[PDB]
RNA sequence: UUGGAACGAUACAGAGAAGAUUAGCAUGGCCCCUGCGCAAGGAUGACA
RNA sequence: AAGGUAAGUAU
């Protein structure tokens, strides 16, 4: 209701199935907005692990509403699609380790984060290298906690690992179907 | 029905946020004196599920005037105009300082 | 003196020339003279052609797509400059 | 068709004793059509459920 | 075609036409009585009766055109005078042309378009003609004033119209004519009927 | 509520203002037989203008009561074979996800005719414990090969 | 075939009149040279239609045929694919008897649309990709009418 | 007269200009289409009987249906107004005897 | 009847069934003069050209060619039989006799549907095809 | 081919792998051993 | 491989054929064919087929 | 060893469902827009 | 009396 109609959303994606009915009830005046559940767990809960969010909200003495720009200056050099893809990758890495990932996020001692924004300022190829390092980091725990080789991961399932979709099958006896 | 007719012819919000080199932008919290959303006739698909969810809202936030307003107006669009009066009366018993519920 | 072919006749001539060039390219690709054409990818097209590889290395994919876009723009400006 | 006829007349049905026989004959024809669709050989004790 | 060959072909056509007419009438009487007949037989018989009825209608229209109106001038004058006297007695003001600033020019258009869409109220697979008609109705609803202007233009200046198709609903006791009109003219006719 | 010939329902109809400008609707409905190729059983009345002059709530209620209710009806069906704990949170799917997709895929007349009998194959499955019986179909029985 | 004949005869008569106004071809060589071609055109118009071979029905098709995909295919799939409201249309609640909606057709039913149990709190919206609009050639006629 | 070609870059007689433009841009896929339309036409079989077969069949039918043709009227199938061929019964046990009987019937 | 090709001996029927490798051979056993056979043959002639791509229709006179009367039980007034790649194809017509069509069909569309179903099933390798229409009843009402 | 005499000593059933069928026992001549 | 060489030769022959100017007059085409020796007609070829054959001959020649 | 049956028997298999399925790009059609080339043609600014 | 034949490979 605060935002104008031009900036009003028309597709709300919810990362938890529990907040599908409450949104439908509270969006009862906005039938033209589709509320979509996400079966893949996006790493949006790991942004509070960032140094600029945790301590900021722990010591907030009163409830309030704040605005951040998760795309610091990427939009000036890359489109929002690549910005969101690298943001999802970074958040997945932070959710995975938050210890080695913080080391990866700064590649050189000369890379600093200005107080204006959250992520450090890097060159384009520097961001490429950081992203490939973080992809290796994200594949590392899948290789470890699942005892599988990273090379055994096809390009189709690495994408599922990054996004956050996983499958299990306790009932293998259903092999009777074939 | 219209006065001349003869034989032969919702879930409002009390929270507002005005939007306007710092990472933190605490935007002011505003409260609207009254909010009367149109009835939105027929916008509800599952009447029973919506009724249960609005009951849940009333239980979790008894001091939320929009909850009572939407819960009773759902009975008014349904045609059960008698339970809506009871819902508004209970809301007044639980939200007496909101002039919207009294109106 | 010279003669003026009509608008329909111009359309037929242009269509035949374009089809001739297209068939030339298609038979070159058939016989392996030229490499098979790559999909033309723009920014709005990036998530349809390079979607599965843009989650693993998003910025490398963006750089590759923008390099292809520039090369398409590079050839156009090069032809314009050489013709001028 | 049946609801149209019955809700149009609503009183003339009871006195027209030929209409009752016509209606039950038509209902039997429809049920026989369904039964033949289910199986070529007609049933003996088909249920009304 | 040589004359003897044409003559024998004409004899064959006459014999087959006599058999065709007799068979069509006999089958129609069988169906009317209640004879148990198949669906293909019913369709063929309906086609034969449609052809016979349309031939008879062509004969009747040609007779009317050749023999002129069948109402004598005295009878027409008597009918018209009676109607005029009735209208004068009741003080009837003639229905004017629908004004461009008509207070109900849009409500009547919506009512007319609703009737045209009632044929599609039951969900069904749409062919090209049905979806064209629905597109025309939707276009008229989206721009009511352009549709109204086109309707008034047709009412003022349109005196020639495209051919309308005819089918026959077979009630097994008689044939009910069914007319398919162009949707573009259908909108104008529906608005005119409502008004 | 459902008493008068112009049912009191019609006074509360949402489109009660546009219908007030609808005149000659009964004559038009009667004359609709010359434009549509299907006979209308309710040629004499309009649901919007005249209301719904009948109700089948009591009829269906007594039909379920006479057949023994849900328990009595569903003993005739394969419902107990589905092992659904209860009949409450259940819904049918009138057309299959693929069967409905074939309604428009350029099928021949023979190919389309056989595809319009798919729902029957489900109906017979629904009432199989009762249709496929020795009492109703007297004669020998053949068992399936597997 | 009389308006076309009138146009052709008028054009040829204009040519003959232009010839005659200068008193050229007194005998009538141009007049006959135009009359015989008028008769030739009349014969051509009334010529019997030629022999056209009957196209046999295509053989029944078996196997796989590769079909392309793209913006056209995406648009066609969006226009023809199942919509959410049309997905709810073919879902009928089990055991919950619903009152008849449409008087003229008792078979018609909304299904889960507008009825409890569908699981959707808010009303389903219309997929605007399924909008009905006129053909391209029907747009041309509207350009020739206004 | 002579005119320059806007389609070929050559000089042509003025009298052939119309035909020169008409057939100088004859789309070669028209020739391909005509070729594939004639290749299928040559390979097409004869669905119906030839004239001789039609005539012979009509006479054979007339020789039996004497309620339509002829003067005298016998039954529907009668033609009015030794050796019996041995035929296999479709059984594998009688293949040899039927084959030998067919052989034994040769004069 | 007098337009469709005619087979005059058992060897010709053998060759006609053997010759076609991608089309279903439709053979009408009967007599030209039989009224049931005339109706069946005129329907076949009506649909003869439309099914050219996937069917060939021949006519065999059982009196002239009694070679297949014993095995195929060609004793009904009219009989229509389908073969594919030298293999008789049965049709679940619902009449109790799946080996042949032994009656005259009025509608020309139903015969096209039967031929199309036979072609599909036989090309899939089946020896029995279920007809789109159940002929256990003439649907007369 | 069409209009070709049958070769002498040829069984129409044989040379094609044909197999008969019996819908009942009341139709066709009795089987001969 | 000589197969690649002959495929390239055929392709360049066709490419040259696509840029050879050939008269559209049937009489001049027949005169040119008479001059170059090849028969006027081959297996009932049409005038367009004659034009194609002349183009192919001029391409090879 | 030598005969019955061979339209049978047995062995294997049995989804007897339903299908020319489906993703990407380019071509082609249309309307712009931008740049360059080609053939011409407008209007206009400039003293000693 | 029926309209109640799975079809397919293999000997």
């Amino acid at each position: 209701r605060s935002l104008p109609v031009e900036e009003q959303p028309k597709q709300i994606i919810v990362t938890r199935k529990g907040m599908l009915d409450p949104l439908e009830v509270h969006l009862l005046d906005f039938p033209n907005i589709v509320i979509k559940g996400s079966e893949l767990q996006l790493p949006f809960q790991a942004c509070l692990k960032v140094e600029k969010f945790g301590d900021l909200i722990l010591k907030a003495t009163e409830p309030q509403m704040v605005l951040f720009n998760l795309y610091d200056d990427w939009l000036k050099t890359i489109s929002s699609y690549t910005a969101f893809s690298r943001l999802i990758l970074i958040l997945r890495a932070l959710h995975v380790n938050n210890d080695r990932a913080k080391v990866i996020l700064k590649p050189d001692k000369t890379t600093i984060t200005e107080p204006h924004h959250i992520w450090p300022t890097l060159t384009d190829e520097e961001w490429i290298k950081v992203e490939v390092q973080l992809k290796d980091l994200i594949l590392a725990d899948y290789g470890k906690k699942n005892n599988v080789n990273v090379a055994s991961l096809t390009q189709s399932e690495i994408r599922d690992i990054i996004l956050g979709m996983e499958i299990s099958a306790p009932s293998q006896q259903r092999q009777q179907i074939a | 029905v219209d006065p001349r007719q003869t034989q032969f012819g919702r879930n409002t919000l009390m929270d507002m946020r005005l939007s306007q080199q710092t990472v933190v932008d605490p935007k002011g919290y505003l409260t609207d004196l009254n909010s009367m959303i149109p009835t939105h006739g027929g916008d509800i698909n599952d009447i029973k599920k919506a009724r249960l969810l609005l009951k849940s809202v009333r239980e979790t936030n008894p001091h939320h005037p929009p909850a009572w307003i939407a819960s009773a107006r759902l009975e008014e669009v349904t045609g059960k105009l008698q339970v809506a009066r009871n819902l508004i009366m209970k809301g007044t018993e639980m939200c007496p300082k909101s002039e919207d519920v009294w109106l | 003196l010279g003669v003026y072919l009509t608008k329909k006749e111009q359309k037929k001539l242009r269509r035949q020339t374009r089809r001739e060039a297209q068939k030339e390219l298609q038979e070159k690709v058939r016989l392996g003279l030229m490499p098979p054409p790559e999909p033309k990818v723009r920014i709005s097209n990036l998530m349809r052609v390079l979607g599965t590889e843009a989650v693993q290395d998003p910025t490398k994919v963006e750089a590759h797509v923008r390099a292809q876009m520039a090369k398409r723009q590079k050839a156009h400006e090069e032809a314009n400059a050489a013709r001028k | 068709a049946l609801i149209g006829l019955m809700t149009y007349f609503r009183e003339a049905v009871v006195n027209t004793q030929e209409l009752l026989d016509l209606l039950v004959k038509c209902e039997n024809k429809i049920q026989t059509r369904i039964k033949i669709g289910l199986n070529s050989k007609m049933p003996s004790r088909f249920p009304p459920v | 075609l040589p004359t003897p060959i044409e003559n024998m072909i004409l004899r064959y056509v006459k014999a087959k036409a006599d058999w065709w007419t007799n068979t069509a009438h006999y089958n129609r009487e069988r169906i009317r009585r209640g004879a148990t007949v198949d669906k293909t037989v019913c369709k063929k018989n309906l086609g034969r009766l449609t052809r016979l009825y349309l031939k008879a209608e062509q004969e009747r229209q040609h007779n009317y055109l050749k023999d002129g109106p069948y109402i004598t001038a005295e009878e027409a004058v008597a009918v018209y005078t009676t109607t005029v006297h009735w209208l004068e007695s009741r003080r009837f003001s003639p229905i004017p042309f629908p004004p461009l600033s008509y207070k109900h020019d849009t409500k009547l258009l919506i009512l007319a378009l609703e009737r045209l869409k009632e044929a599609y109220s039951v969900k069904s697979r749409l062919n090209q003609s049905q979806r064209e008609e629905l597109g025309l109705i939707e276009q008229a609803y989206d721009n009511p004033h352009e549709a109204l202007s086109r309707i008034k233009r047709h009412l003022l200046t349109q005196r020639a119209f495209k051919e309308v198709g005819i089918e026959f609903m077979d009630l097994y006791s008689h044939l009910v004519p069914v007319y398919d009109v162009e949707p573009l003219e259908k909108i104008t006719d529906a608005y005119l009927d409502q008004y | 509520w459902d008493r008068g010939i112009p049912r009191i329902n019609t006074l509360f109809q949402k489109d009660r203002h546009t219908l007030a400008y609808d005149k000659g609707w009964r004559v038009r409905t009667d004359f609709k037989q010359y434009q549509v190729l299907k006979q209308n059983p309710f040629w004499w009345t309009h649901q919007r203008h005249d209301g719904k002059l009948w109700n089948l709530n009591n009829y269906r209620t007594d039909m379920i009561q006479a057949l023994g209710g849900v328990e009595g009806i569903l003993e005739h069906t394969l419902f107990k074979g589905t092992y659904f704990p209860t009949w409450e949170g259940l819904f049918w799917e009138k057309a299959s996800g693929f069967e409905e997709s074939m309604k428009w895929k350029k099928l021949t007349n023979a190919q389309r005719s056989g595809l319009n009998q798919i729902p029957n194959r489900r109906f017979t499955l629904w009432w199989s414990p009762t249709i496929n019986r020795a009492n109703v179909y007297v004669g020998f029985q053949v068992q399936l090969d597997l | 075939l009389r308006r076309k004949a009138a146009r052709l005869v008028a054009a040829k008569c204009t040519l003959a009149a232009r010839v005659d106004s200068f008193h050229e071809s007194t005998e009538g060589k141009v007049g006959y040279e135009l009359k015989d071609e008028i008769e030739r055109k009349f014969d051509k118009w009334q010529e019997p239609p030629p022999v056209k071979q009957v196209k046999p029905l295509p053989a029944p098709l078996d196997g796989q045929r590769k079909k392309r995909g793209g913006r056209r295919y995406r648009k066609m799939k969006e226009r023809l694919g199942l919509t959410e409201i049309r997905k709810q249309a073919n879902r009928m609640s089990f055991g919950e008897i619903e009152e008849d909606a449409y008087q003229e057709d008792l078979g018609f039913s909304l299904g889960h649309l507008g009825k409890s149990g569908s699981g959707r709190v808010r009303q389903t919206q219309v997929n605007e990709a399924t909008k009905a609009r006129i053909s391209k050639t029907l747009q041309r006629t509207l350009q020739k009418q206004s | 007269e002579y005119l320059v070609s806007p389609i070929t870059g050559e000089k042509i007689p003025a009298s052939k200009m119309q035909e020169h433009m008409r057939i100088g841009l004859l789309d070669p896929r028209w020739l391909e289409q005509r070729d594939r339309s004639i290749r299928e036409k040559q390979s097409d079989d004869e669905v119906y009987a030839p004239g001789l077969d039609i005539e012979s069949s009509l006479k054979q039918l007339a020789e039996r249906r004497t309620d339509i043709f002829g003067v005298e009227e016998t039954a529907i199938g009668k033609k009015i107004g030794p050796e019996e061929k041995v035929t296999w019964d479709g059984h594998s046990g009688s293949m040899a005897r039927t084959q030998q009987a067919a052989q034994a019937n040769i004069t | 009847s007098y337009m469709l090709p005619h087979l005059h001996n058992g060897w010709q029927v053998d060759q006609a069934i053997l010759s076609e490798e991608d089309r279903v051979v439709v053979i009408r056993f009967g007599h030209d003069w039989d009224p049931t056979c005339m109706k069946m043959d005129e329907v076949l002639y009506s649909i003869a050209e439309k099914v050219k791509n996937f069917a060939v229709i021949y006519l065999v006179d059982i009196t002239e060619v009694p070679d297949f009367n014993k095995m195929y039980e060609l004793y009904d007034p009219c009989t229509v039989m389908f073969f594919f790649r030298n293999k008789h194809i049965m049709i679940d017509l619902g009449t109790g006799n799946n080996n042949k069509i032994n009656w005259a069909m009025e509608d020309k569309q139903e015969m096209v549907d039967i031929i199309e179903t036979v072609y599909r099933g036989a090309r899939k390798g089946r020896g029995l095809v279920v007809s789109p229409k159940d002929y256990s009843t003439k649907y007369r009402y | 081919f069409l209009g070709m005499p049958a070769p002498l000593g040829y069984v129409p059933g044989l040379g094609r792998g044909a197999t008969g069928f019996t819908t009942r026992s009341d139709i066709g001549p009795a089987r001969d051993a | 491989s000589e197969r690649q060489a002959e495929v390239l030769a055929e392709f360049e022959r066709r490419k040259r054929a696509r840029q050879i100017n050939v008269s559209t007059d049937d009489s001049e085409v027949k005169a040119c064919l008479r001059a170059l020796g090849e028969p006027i007609t081959l297996f009932g070829e049409g005038p367009a087929e004659r034009r194609e054959r002349l183009r192919n001959i001029l391409s090879v020649v």
